[PDB]
């Protein structure tokens, strides 16, 4: 029962990947999945997955100025997800 | 093509709660080492022919410009206090340090190489030579310039929160002063040689200073990582070559009033002798505060660049502004007792003996670059002072020079009593920096945008 790994923040890009440094003060059990693809909704959706007060890494960006949406994810307490935060602000 | 300056009004909301009022202290602990000089021009006047800042201020020059390179570790150290190892930061801080220091023996070497005054071309005040006991002040206070490079890479490292410098670098003054004069001739100590030993005992208070560095890991968790500052990664370690470009762009900029020097100093050349130069009497009352104004940017250029790697982006780029125009309120004024008072009763021989019997042709400029100037550098104390930007904010003033040219043989060839008339483009070069640097800033301001690339988040 509670909200999300709350930030949001994808600064620059590498033009053709980007770093996402978001919120995550602490873990919580430990865990982040973080969502990958467009907002198109063909091109799979697709996974990083991280550790401790780390949901602050980097993509590998692929293809090139196509807008991309992309969430995060938490895991708690209870194996499962604590709350989804996303954004899509693409290249 | 009307105002490619973005959106320049705001930069606002309700910031009057914007305290860099520590950031003042910074430049008041400036002042308690602005004022020993004169403890001992009026010091070391006690030998007559000892106009001795003859040195101390062709000495000055390789400090100032180098003391440039080194204060650009400002925003590096700033910007990682919003990271958390001022270990990593500090490994800078000694990196640096180790440069405060290297680079000091250089300016302790460009020292030894300095001394050949033993030349000519042009008049008096500026070329004669005979006794020379500066001979001295040259390498007794030039063999300091080591030291005297950490002992502002201190400061270099006052950049979160403490002001423990107003702390020492005055009662470094106080400690200064009752040395002074020992040497000049005095007691049991080396009591002889004074065209110089005013500043041998300057230097002294160099070293003194050099450490409450050290004498200040102290006052709560360190920034002592001195592990040997060593470098060795690449061809050349940076963090110190990555210090080069933030350090070639400023006293290769702060080569401003590096020629304010041989332009101010070059027209009491002709035969404008008498209140000429008297000028400097003025234009050194521009300098002895314009202090205080100037750098409290050139100290807001920490609440900046730290709160960027506090990622609070434009958060303090848009207290860039309410901090720009808040020494901004006395730019101006204060620019009213600048263009209006001068040296009355209360001036009697100190700084450069020239009070009574000159004209005011002196307060004409105390106005025309004196605010059209004042923020447009704590522009720049908060550009390079905030971002990266010197790398052509070098280039900056290439124009605040090569645009006050022809403004310099312009009071020469003149309209009217133009003694301010070469006080032309050069506060015309100098108002266009109305333009360029807090052109970016809105340039710049606009930039996170891009970087603050998600507006909010949630609950
Ligand atoms: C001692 C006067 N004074 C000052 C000075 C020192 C402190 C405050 C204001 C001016 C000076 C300051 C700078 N930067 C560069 C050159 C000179 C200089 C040069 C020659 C001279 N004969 C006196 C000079």
């Amino acid at each position: 029962v509670s909200s999300v790994p709350t930030k949001l923040e994808v600064v620059a890009a590498t033009p053709t990947s980007l770093l996402i440094s978001w919120d995550a003060r602490g873990e919580y059990v430990v865990y982040y999945r973080i969502t990958y693809g467009e907002t198109g909704g063909n091109s799979p959706v697709q996974e990083f997955t991280v550790p401790g007060s780390s949901s602050t890494a980097t993509i590998s960006g692929l293809s090139p100025g196509v807008d991309y949406t992309i969430t995060v994810y938490a895991r708690s307490y209870y194996w499962g997800w604590y709350s989804p935060i996303s954004i899509n602000y693409r290249t | 093509l009307d105002r490619f300056s973005f959106s320049v009004f705001l930069k606002e909301i309700r910031l009057l709660t914007a305290l860099a009022l520590p950031m003042l202290l910074a430049q008041v602990a400036q002042v308690g080492i602005g004022f020993v000089d004169t403890v001992m021009a009026g010091g070391a006047g006690k030998e007559d022919l000892a106009a001795v800042a003859l040195g101390s201020s062709a000495f000055a020059t390789v400090y100032i410009t180098f003391m440039g390179i080194m204060a650009a570790l400002n925003p590096m150290i700033a910007q990682l206090y919003g990271a958390g190892k001022t270990g990593e930061a500090g490994e800078t801080g000694r990196q640096g340090i180790w440069f405060g220091l290297i680079l000091g023996i250089f300016g302790m070497i460009l020292m030894w190489a300095a001394i050949t005054p033993f030349r000519n071309w042009l008049t008096l005040s500026d070329y004669v030579e005979g006794t020379m006991a500066q001979y001295m002040l040259f390498t007794s206070l030039a063999m300091p310039a080591a030291m005297v490079h950490r002992a502002l890479h201190a400061y270099a490292s006052s950049l979160n929160r403490p002001r423990l410098i107003m702390l020492v670098s005055f009662a470094a003054f106080v400690l200064n002063v009752p040395l002074n004069y020992i040497f000049v001739y005095g007691k049991f100590g080396m009591p002889a040689l004074g065209g110089a030993g005013c500043g041998v005992a300057t230097m002294a208070v160099f070293w003194f200073s050099a450490l409450a560095l050290w004498i200040y890991i102290a006052k709560e968790k360190f920034f002592r990582p001195f592990g040997l500052t060593a470098k060795f990664g690449k061809p050349d370690w940076a963090v110190f070559k990555q210090i080069w470009k933030i350090g070639a762009p400023i006293g290769l900029s702060y080569f401003l009033e590096a020629s304010a020097f041989s332009f101010i100093v070059f027209l009491i050349a002709p035969f404008g002798e008498d209140y000429v130069a008297a000028q400097q009497v003025g234009i050194s009352l521009s300098g002895i505060l314009y202090m205080i104004p100037q750098s409290v940017g050139s100290a807001g250029t920490v609440r900046i660049g730290f709160s960027l790697g506090r990622r609070e982006f434009s958060r303090a780029r848009y207290i860039s502004g309410v901090s720009l125009v808040s020494g901004w309120v006395l730019a101006v004024i204060t620019v009213l007792s600048l263009v209006l008072f001068r040296s009355p009763l209360a001036s009697m021989y100190n700084d450069d003996p020239a009070v009574l019997s000159i004209a005011s042709t002196v307060l004409l400029f105390a106005g025309l670059f004196q605010p059209a100037d004042f923020t447009q550098c704590i522009a720049s104390y908060a550009l390079r002072g905030y971002k990266v930007t010197k790398v052509p904010m070098f280039i900056h003033a290439a124009a605040f020079w090569g645009c006050g040219l022809l403004p310099g043989y312009l009071l020469a060839y003149r309209f009217d009593m133009g003694i301010y008339g070469f006080w032309t483009a050069l506060i015309a070069s100098l108002t266009i920096a109305a333009v360029a640097l807090v052109w970016c800033l809105e340039k710049y301001s606009m930039e996170l945008v891009k970087s603050h690339k998600a507006v909010s988040s949630g609950l």
